[PDB]
RNA sequence: UACUGUUCCCUGGGAUUGGCUUUGGGCUUUUCCUGCGCAGCUUAGGUGGAAGGCGAAGAAGGCCCCCUUCCGGGGGGGCCCGAGCCAUCAGUGAGAUACCACUCUGGAAGAGCUAGAAUUCUAACCUUGUGUCAGGACCUACGGGCCAAGGGACAUUCUC
RNA sequence: AGUGCCGGAAGGUCAAGGAAGUUGGUGACCUGAUGACAGGGGAGCCGGCGACCGAAGCCCCGGUGAACGGCGGCCGUACGGUCCUAAGGUAGCGAAAUUCCUUGUCGGGUAAGUUCCGACCCGCACGAAAGGCGUAACGAUCUGGGCACUGUC
RNA sequence: AGGGCCUAAGAUCAGGCCGAAAGGCGUAGUCGAUGGACAACAGGUGAAUAUUCCUGUACUACCCCUUGUUGGUCCCGAGG
RNA sequence: AAGCGAGUCUUCAUAGGGCAAUUGUCACUGCUUAUGGACCCGAACCUGGGUGAUCUAUCCAUGACCAGGAUGAAGCUUGGGUGAAACUAAGUGGAGGUCCGAACCGACUGAUGUUGAAGAAUCAGCGGAUGAGUUGUGGUUAGGGGUGAAAUGCCACUCGA
RNA sequence: AUCCCGUGUGAAUCAGCAAGGACCACCUUGCAAGGCUAAAUACUCCUGGGUGACCGAUAGCGAAGUAGUACCGUGAGGGA
RNA sequence: GAGUUGAAAAUAAGCAGAGAUCCGGAGAUUCCCGAAUAGGUCAACCUUUCGAACUUCUGCUGAAUCCAUGGGCAGGCAAGAGACAACCUGGCGAACUGAAACAUCUUAGUAGCCAGAGGAAAAGAAAGCAAAAGCGAUUCCCGUAGUAGCGGCGAGCGAA
């Protein structure tokens, strides 16, 4: 069956690749939970 | 103990059946895990044993919202 | 090597569970070609709006290269040239991609759509330390915190 | 060869799970003749059927016997003919803790020996690590014979 | 002779991990002699005890006092 | 079955055929039948939960024990003998799952015992007896188990659970 | 169908949601994912009061006597 | 309100009309073991420093990191712990048996163990019944009924 995870990520840090310090782009929850929101580099809408 | 401290979920009884109905009993366990969580205020690791649905609830309602329903906190 | 099951173990789907990157999968639209038993000017699959398109919205023939090639001869970038070429007509079971409506075969560029990959990354996850960190004092005593080292989204664990 | 184990392309077979499509139910809403219900049937909502993708395993292919196991007939004159089989027992040993027929036959041992020793081979049905055959020593081991000894007789 | 000292096999186990419950693992410690560590002998007596009572002669551990040194004590690092 | 009803079902749908066109009820007592152990006594077993390693099987920790007598290994020393090794005569030495044999541990043969002196002994002999040895104390292992130099033997006169 | 659960998904809010034995339509009924609550009901180691077509020492509790005693069993336990 | 100092009953000395012995209600004491609780233990003992051990209450403190948590020291009548015939709630959960064998099924969610609490416990105030007629939280008896049903449509099980 499978389901893709789509989250509503607002940024804070510049981010090496995709960031603006103000994107509204979407990613999987594995980015927010494991990488960013521990470090405090982003937030949820 | 096969108990998620947040959801209160236990393992479940099951007479798991053959094609011929010659039953047994076994436990359908909970999908627990040892995993780090991320506290809002503290901003630390929290090394907990949770279900998979516990993760979903935490990502829904921020840890402290969930963690009030299991009295113990600050590790 | 009786019937029926249970367990150990192996294998896939799903959760834990993230990230870029290139190479050649399937399917959906744009547009463009392609597709020589025999009649034979015709490297034409079936069918059709039905007789002027097109040309000076810079032409016939040609220079040399490109795409295709069952090597019969299609199709085409730029331009010396300079504004013509031509549809029924005669051969066919069919008429001319002169304009254009709808689709089979087999293929060329873009766009979407997902999936299959191999590698690496690291931040989940796993594992190490006679590495360090201390209460009134020890941890070369289990463990705990902190930097770290090695694996690495595999593995472990849950369900099917 | 069979089984086991180990390794190995493509092909077949192949679950859960998806997945393009088919087909049914219900029904706003149009409709149809005398008989009292009947045709459809948009959207939504329900249920079935599934072209394709889908691993291990198994078939399939190779290797392995101090892996489970197995190691032939028939007919003629040491020698040949012919059949079947994966292959037809090599060395050694052989009437044995194996031998049925059986007190096999021959020799030794005794006045006389279905037990004993050596040889023969017609091995019913030994046999090479469920080892084969030998071997000094050792045995409250089995099994024959002698001397000494005695109420065992 | 044992205990008031010490530890082995083993036991129980704070915190810690794991488990329907009961509980299981396991460190710090704590128990646990069959082992280590420690000070007494003869003679005498008496219905029934005696290295125990009696007589003699001993030894271990503490509190006096004479000299003293300024710290002791535990933890702790070694020898043994 | 809808349904119809003194009829109804069967079928073009009749004729025929089936079944109908009627009759108490509540007790007490007995007789049988049913359900519960069910007329009484009697298994081998199965399952759950506990108790046992003072017997015995293995191991662990700590102690203890093995009279007396024999044989004479390796090595070593001194000669003999070599380029040096090798080899060989005497001394020294005290090995050994070595020998004979008490305690100790066993259990081969017989006799005795058989409502025994004894629910495995007595007697006469037998094997080991410095080791894979014996044994005291204190412990460990538990029955869909343990333990087993392996007989299904032992796990408290109980063992194919 | 209704009720509850492991795994994965994952709504709506009274123009709603759920039930009325799959399922859809129309009616009717109710408001799930927060709690509390006497009675009538079950029983007898036991206390008081009453009763018996109950027993009378091989009966009645195992136990009419200082019985769970004597005794047996390592022990659980059995048991006059 | 008259004789007493338990049972078996004997002695010795006492206490009793200024009222004992007795009977009732309320208090005080209660060695040692046992939840056992200062620590140890081979229950009824040994060692002490003489102590409710351990946890949540409550006062201060101050670890590895700021806060915090672990931890240490204090005060505490100090709540909890254990026991308890059946009944009861929750957890785990047999087999013999019946089916003339047996695996679905039955025995049964019974026996057993484990945890918990009361005089009862659990249930309980409709996301409920029922049928176009209505009922109004539970729980228990009569009944519907051995009917509707389920069932190797077998044994059996059996509602509202």
């Amino acid at each position: 069956k499978k389901v893709k995870k789509i989250r509503k990520i607002i940024l804070k840090e510049d981010i090496p690749d995709l960031g603006k310090k103000g994107q509204l782009l979407d990613v999987r929850a594995g980015f927010l939970r494991n990488f960013l929101l521990p470090l405090g580099k982003a937030e949820v809408v | 103990r096969r108990i998620c401290p947040f959801t209160g979920k236990k393992s479940n009884k099951a007479n798991r059946v053959s094609h011929s109905n010659h039953k047994t009993k076994r436990l359908q366990f909970v999908n627990l895990q040892y995993k780090r969580v991320w506290w809002e205020a503290g901003k630390r690791f929290v090394k907990l044993r949770l279900s998979t649905k516990a993760l979903k609830t935490i990502e829904k309602n921020g840890l402290d919202a969930v963690a009030k329903k299991a009295g113990i906190d600050l590790r």
